[PDB]
């Protein structure tokens, strides 16, 4: 979707009763220089395995 | 024999022999040079 | 000490004594050639050396280097011929130069040879006297048109070896086909590419899990078929 | 005169993870006894490579 | 003149390169030794590395060879992922030995 | 008048020293506009085996007892390493990579993405 | 971390890919290359006839 | 094959043939230098040898070490020179022993040179028959009052490098002042030292952040600044 | 010749790890191409050691 | 020459000669001595 | 002194000086061969 | 630069100068042996030579190999002295090869050497003019019936040291009997095998727990009792 940039953003499911959300914000820095991009898209990108 | 021919000849004669050593000991027992 | 006779022994310690002669036999039965027996020396009749009764046909042979020593390398002879007349040349292109056969080396005092190389005859004559060695062909060092130089080892130099030596895979086996672990004594199946055949000649096993079953002999499977996703 | 080698690549199917593929030559093992190695193919990512 | 997708050359080459992503090993290896930000191109530079056999090079690599599984393959391809900082020897011998 | 070049049979032993007998070499101890001991690299090439002479022989990380058994190879990785002094990795195609961790926050998330609309209890 | 093995042991049962295959030389305490490992659902009766579930 | 010429290929096989001049070239303008071009030997007529319209001055010089092998150490040759004069002496105290220089050596035979250089002239003069070849300048390995010996390398000699080579670090920036990365084109702002200037000649980064937000260049800065806290 | 160096000191302030410092002398790589080490600093928990 | 002095000055040869060999091995393809 | 016979003699001491070194680098500051 | 005398400055710039004689001394005495006193020749009275009014005695000794080199291996001098009557073989029965020993080198020249050695005197006699090194026995290279080389190190030679040394173990002491760090002045107890005795030539600690508790000296205990469970 994009070369160079890009925004995936799977939407967030809705709460039932207020209640905070822990966030994890991270970056990730990989390789040099214009790199080609994902594979596919956000099916490439895993969490922990999947 | 004239000494300044025969010292680069004596030279290479051993770099050689240091070269066939350090091959030689990177076999099994050797010392791994 | 070395078990040599006690002729020898007493050969030894004499203080005016016999030539040493040193006898070579190339054997290249085990690779696939024959038996060659050569001598550096002629007799006083002009004929090959007779040890044993056998012939030792006269050739320019030397060998250096020969020691016993435990403590570091392993010991590596050389071993020196002619090559006039292209005859070791034949040699190299026929048994893949001579890699892996044997060479037997006798050192034998002239007193002792057979009777028949003498003109006055051997009264001393005795085929017992003898030391042997044994040691295996690893590289021809040098081919020439003049000579050829071999380098020698002994039989056991633990060179290129590991310990333990069976390896854990999966999609492979690694026994020797049709031999003790394997176990496999049917008749043709199917070639190295498991396509069916029935010549024997063309018999071999993929060593894939597919050739195994065409054999029927998945239980004897030399590899492991699970390990290929516990080590992800 | 290597007759028996293991070559590391990199399986992208299973995991991906070293996978060892062994390579042989019976005919040189009947001749030059077995001489084994372990080797590690750079960019290979495919069996048959 | 090279389509790295299809893996084709159209005739002569007559050098000036061209920025498209690529699986050949040769051109990985062109990168590797002639890149002046990350490689070894404040030292050494182009016009020191032959270009025309690193182009056979690839044009080898490119042909199609039996995969093994049933169809066809590239002959050698890249994907690797260099993390550590090893000497350039070594990645030069692991390139020029793949 | 020669060029010697010395071989294999005459450093192992000086028993082809003399089959050239080295005579008129000796004599004039050589020239200068000839160079003796040559030393042919016949042997010396060979000695890792003919493979190495024409490939460099690709090496291997050294084995770790951390990992089990598990083999690591020196062109991947799946791990998101420390990035201190440590060289940002080159990717050359396709791969599954890790990182190089370069900021890791935990924060708590601001209900409301975009537009107008929020509801924040359903 | 401060930890010493030897070359003639290991109490780890490590991954059996490309390891070759130990080799025990009499008694010691052993790990192991661990060949298969799943985890499923124990399916309730052992042996002869009468099983009985809940109790 | 090398790309030579057909000429030099007919001399190469000729029983008799015309002695092989070898012309050098110290190149050191990429170090701030001249260029210096020398033959070991002058002409029928007492000149420097004229090739290619170019002139060689006379001067004590000798190559050795030169061949092509791929396998092992990367090929190291010698050039050795002659210090009498002082010449090569002042060449050290000004361009840093000459280091970083190239040296271009090119072999003609003799019968394609210049028909200057002979009394009856040559009418088989070929100013396209040379074989060149580059080096670099690694080390003047010894220098005395009588000779120079200097260590030649490819221009390649991966020795030194390492690769990956870009460092990932915090509170330093890895780019080049005003280099490609950096990207800074603005006017004198201050030193290394942070030190404001309008001084074009003092202009200078301290590659820490304050020297990147004195350039306002803080988005191109080269270092990553949050890894410090992460790498506890 | 080397012109870039990387010193591993110890900071007692981030927190007692290993902190890199990159030393460079940029008039010598325009000279001498760029030549770069690593070095470990004995006793150093001081950037300016 | 005479054998004592000549039999020295070949030693000395013979580990300047190893030496520099040594030295020559550490370099990038070599053996690293 | 004849070529032939001195060749080995200065190759058998190029080795002794070989082994000799390298034992030297060995050592603690060295260069460990 | 060495504190030398200003004599022997001037004496060294001197365009014809006296000889300079070398006296070793070797100090036997912390390894239970003698000091002797050699030079490698006579006066011209056919006497032992006499410096500071102590006497060397005439022996064919002579050392090589002295630098003072602080970059690679730490120096290793030679001394090669005379075997002949098998004095040396004396000592090397006697002093477990001389190893451990002490050798004293001492560089003078001849003008400032007592005027005991002269038949006219020495008007110029100094005893403090000399020049001192002191080195360690490391090992009997070599000894025959003709000669005996010895090589030499310095008294520091860091070689098969280790830092930090001292080691955390269980069920042993690491401590030295009797030391400062055992702390142990009680009578005999009992000996190496935890057998009591009563005799103070056979006391000695086994260096285990129980050893230590014959003597009631557990609180200096060199081992650290509980580390043998938690290494599990
Ligand atoms: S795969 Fe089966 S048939 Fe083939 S060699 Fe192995 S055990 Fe024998
Ligand atoms: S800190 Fe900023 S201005 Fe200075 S060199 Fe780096 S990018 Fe350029
Ligand atoms: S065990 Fe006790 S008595 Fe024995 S040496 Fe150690 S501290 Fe001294």
């Amino acid at each position: 979707m994009g070369k160079g940039s890009s925004k995936g953003h799977t939407p967030r499911e809705a709460k039932d009763n207020l209640k905070s959300t822990q966030l994890l914000s991270v970056i990730d820095a990989i390789s040099e220089g214009p790199i080609e991009g994902p594979v596919d898209g956000l099916k490439s990108v895993l969490l922990n395995s999947t | 024999q004239i000494g300044p021919a025969a010292l680069k000849a004596v030279y290479d004669m051993a770099r050689k022999g240091a070269r066939d050593e350090i091959q030689t000991q990177m076999r099994d027992g050797g010392l791994f040079s | 000490m070395q078990d040599i006779r006690q002729e020898t022994l007493n050969e030894c310690t004499r203080a005016e004594q016999s030539a040493s002669v040193v006898l070579w036999e190339i054997d290249l039965t085990e690779v696939g050639g024959e038996r060659y027996f050569f001598c550096n020396e002629q007799n006083e009749k002009g004929e090959p050396v007779t040890w044993q009764g056998r012939q030792y046909q006269p050739y320019p042979i030397q060998g250096s280097g020969f020691e016993l020593n435990g403590k570091g390398t392993s010991t590596r002879p050389t071993l020196t011929v002619s090559n006039l007349y292209g005859m070791v040349t034949g040699m190299a292109e026929d048994m893949q130069s001579l890699v892996g056969g044997t060479v037997v080396r006798r050192k034998v005092y002239a007193r002792f040879l057979d009777a028949v190389n003498f003109v006055n005859g051997n009264s001393y004559a005795d085929p017992e006297q003898e030391v042997i060695s044994r040691w295996r062909i690893e590289q021809c060092s040098e081919l020439s048109a003049v000579s050829a130089s071999f380098v020698l080892s002994t039989p056991t130099e633990t060179d290129g070896a590991v310990f333990p030596g069976r390896i854990m895979l999966a999609n492979t086996c690694t026994w020797t086909y049709r031999g003790d672990e394997c176990g496999y004594s049917g008749p043709a199946v199917a070639d190295e590419y498991d396509q069916p055949t029935s010549d024997i000649t063309k018999d071999k096993c993929s060593k894939c899990l597919s050739g195994c079953k065409f054999r029927n002999n998945v239980g004897n499977f030399g590899g492991f078929l699970s390990i290929n996703k516990l080590s992800q | 005169r290597h007759n028996a080698v293991e070559v590391n690549w990199i399986d992208p199917n299973n995991g991906w993870e070293t996978a060892t593929e062994l390579v042989e030559d019976t005919q040189a093992i009947a001749r030059y006894g077995r001489n084994v190695t372990k080797m590690d193919a750079f960019g290979c990512t495919s069996r048959g490579q | 003149n090279y389509n790295p997708q299809t893996r084709q050359y159209s005739g002569i080459w007559d050098g000036t390169f061209k920025p498209a992503y690529s699986n050949n090993m040769a051109w990985c290896l062109w990168d590797m030794l002639t890149h002046p930000r990350y490689g070894m191109g404040k030292r050494l530079g182009a016009a020191d590395v032959d270009k025309w056999a690193l182009y056979v090079i690839g044009q080898y690599c490119d042909q199609s060879v039996p995969d093994g599984f049933g169809g066809t393959e590239p002959r050698i391809t890249c994907n690797a992922y260099l993390t550590t900082q090893r000497k350039a020897w070594d990645v030069l011998s692991d390139f020029c030995s793949a | 008048v020669f060029q010697i070049v010395l071989g294999a049979a005459a450093i192992a032993g000086s028993f082809f020293t003399a089959g050239a007998t080295l005579a008129a070499w000796g004599a004039a101890i050589g020239a200068g506009g000839m160079t003796g001991i040559l030393f042919s690299l016949g042997a010396s090439m060979v000695l890792g085996g003919v493979a190495q002479m024409l490939a460099p022989k690709a090496r291997t990380p050294r084995i770790q007892t951390t990992d089990n058994g598990k083999q690591n190879t020196y062109f991947s990785s799946l791990d998101n390493m420390v990035a201190q002094g440590n060289v940002l990795p080159v990717l050359y195609g396709e791969m599954r990579v890790g990182s190089r961790v370069v900021s890791q926050e935990i924060s708590t998330a601001d209900e409301g993405d975009g537009g107008q609309v929020v509801v924040i209890g359903r």
